């Protein structure tokens, strides 16, 4: 749960950018109060690490942060105040590994 | 062999089910190839609109002794909650209004299609709620199996044996036991199936796309929506396992035999008082492995005349059910 | 910068035992991890105002 | 609000962290639903970052962490899971300042 929006695969591929996807979550509001969510699972090699974004439909200000190391299951939390345009995950970067998958909020707990 | 992978009612279809010489309904009526299930469980609806929240307790310390003055300080109790969320699954039904009457007596038709579709999605339903996810979401079970504890709370979940390989896939699976009254959540709205009801509009046609649209029929569908409750976590009792073959050498003999069980079971009470039943799981296979091998263990057992053992459906004398479980979970106890 | 090691209630508990959908109390209600013990006993007041002398 | 936990100041001088002082918030339990905050009002220069980390009653393990750059007036979110300690906050690093860190507990916002 669910669609609207993204869906893996991202995938970051071997290790590449991240900005994917397309459509959407759209580049009017703000927002301070409830959830989202991001995680995965099979992975293989090095140091990871994602970020977020907007302005006006592509460039190129403001962020979070967030930091991952080596294993094969994980998961954070949430942002703050935003712009509103939201791009990212912005995931990076050294080695390969390839099906590294993710999915980028909401919803969604565990345990 | 250009393209196209179809779906929809065809006359096929409604062909192959129907009868020469006549008939009315459909030869009472088609039969058998798929596995049945219990579970045969309870409902709950209730809080929040998502999540169950719940609580539990986290630790209890302390009290101490007082020397006609000398207290001093005041204590406190905490807590912490946890929760997880719940999933819904749905896809739709059709007909085509016209060939339901062809021949008459439709009614029949929308019964079979409804019995059939029941069958396969309870079988979906109780393949995963018994093993958790890494996926697009409900819900979450085999998350608490791993083995030792201090990363987790098994211990009283992961009684278990051991052996088998962790690196080739064969075969061992595990045997389950968990009381009820510890629920399975529902958003507020209908509970699971209820379908029922119908709807006869317009196509929407296959692909490309058909060349138009517009046609009466008959069209609905069976929702259905779930989420297990740890509630409070003490009723579960889980088992690795084996792979058949150590249950082999105890074929009748008593080294490595499933007798274990016991134990399983005296690792659950507290209380913790309720709820009213419990039930424990086999896999099939497993089942009737217990039964040969339970009915000649080197101890106790009578037997007058004759054997194999009035079915078992006891010990002790709590009844059990047969599951779906795979046959191959690997190892996967502890990695 | 808050120096100890929390005596008393501190909103922790509060939030965490918490009311959503109201409410009232905790579906009755939390529930877990304390073992569980008998005695169970027999119980007396002894003579005097203490000890309970006896011989043997 | 509140008194236990955190209170201002520290205050965040020139050149140190601010790790100090909470002993103990405690040392058992774990944490996932509700919200903190942090902020305070003048500055000086430049490049400060606050951070989060927890053992058994001392020192020293896993942490989350976070960063912005130079204004006066700000607050992010919340946590994800911890054992318990929360040594937090460790303030750094440079530049030339020295007032004044922040607390956390309930909302905040604006109007």
């Amino acid at each position: 749960m669910k669609t609207v929006n993204m869906k893996t695969g991202t995938d970051s591929f071997v290790g590449e950018d991240g900005k994917p996807e397309t459509k959407d979550q759209y580049p009017w509001g703000l927002r301070i109060t409830l959830d989202n969510e991001s995680l995965q699972r099979l992975g293989l090699n090095a140091k990871s690490l994602p970020a977020v974004g907007d302005s006006v439909s592509v460039m190129a200000m403001a962020n979070v942060c967030s930091v991952s190391t080596r294993t094969t299951d994980h998961g954070e939390d949430n942002y703050v105040e935003l712009q509103i345009t939201d791009i990212g995950l912005a995931p990076q970067k050294r080695d390969d590994a390839k099906e590294l998958k993710d999915a980028f909020y909401p919803d969604g707990e565990d345990d | 062999m250009a393209l196209i992978g179809q779906t929809l009612p065809s006359l096929l279809d409604i062909y192959n089910r129907t009868d020469k010489n006549g008939r009315i309904a459909r030869i009472v009526e088609q039969l058998a190839k798929t596995n049945d299930i219990l579970t045969d469980a309870i409902y709950v609806p209730c809080n929040d609109g998502s999540k169950h929240k719940t609580t539990i307790r986290a630790g209890i310390p302390e009290p101490v002794w007082r020397r006609y003055n000398q207290g001093v300080q005041p204590t406190k109790t905490q807590t912490v909650p946890v929760t997880d969320t719940t999933g819904m699954l749905y896809d739709l039904g059709f007909v085509d209004k016209a060939l339901a009457d062809r021949s008459n007596n439709a009614a029949a038709f929308r019964v079979s299609e409804n019995m059939g579709k029941l069958q396969g999605f309870n079988n979906k339903v109780a393949r995963y709620s018994i093993y958790g996810n890494t996926d697009a979401e409900p819900e979450a079970f085999m998350g608490l199996a791993p083995r030792f504890n201090t990363l987790s709370t098994s211990k009283a979940a992961s009684a278990e044996n051991v052996f088998s390989a962790g690196g080739s896939g064969s075969t061992n699976t595990s045997i389950w036991f968990m009381s009820w009254g510890e629920n399975t959540a529902h958003m507020i709205y209908p509970e699971g199936m209820v379908a029922g009801f119908q709807h006869e509009d317009l196509g929407d046609d296959l692909v490309s796309d058909g060349n138009g649209g517009q046609f009466r029929a008959y069209r609905d569908e069976f929702k259905w929506d779930i989420g297990l409750s740890v509630r409070d976590w003490r009723s579960i009792s889980r088992i690795c396992n084996i792979d058949v073959t150590t249950l082999t050498k105890d074929a009748s003999t008593g080294a490595d035999l499933i007798s274990m069980m016991v134990d399983a079971y005296y690792a659950r009470d507290v209380a913790m008082l309720g709820d009213g039943k419990e039930v424990i799981y086999a896999n099939k296979t497993i089942h009737a492995w217990l039964h040969k091998q339970a009915m000649n263990a080197k101890n106790v057992n009578l037997t007058i005349e004759e054997y194999g053992g009035k079915k078992i459906v006891s010990f002790l004398g709590i009844p059990i059910r047969r599951v779906d479980a795979i046959l191959n979970t690997e190892s996967a106890v502890t990695a």
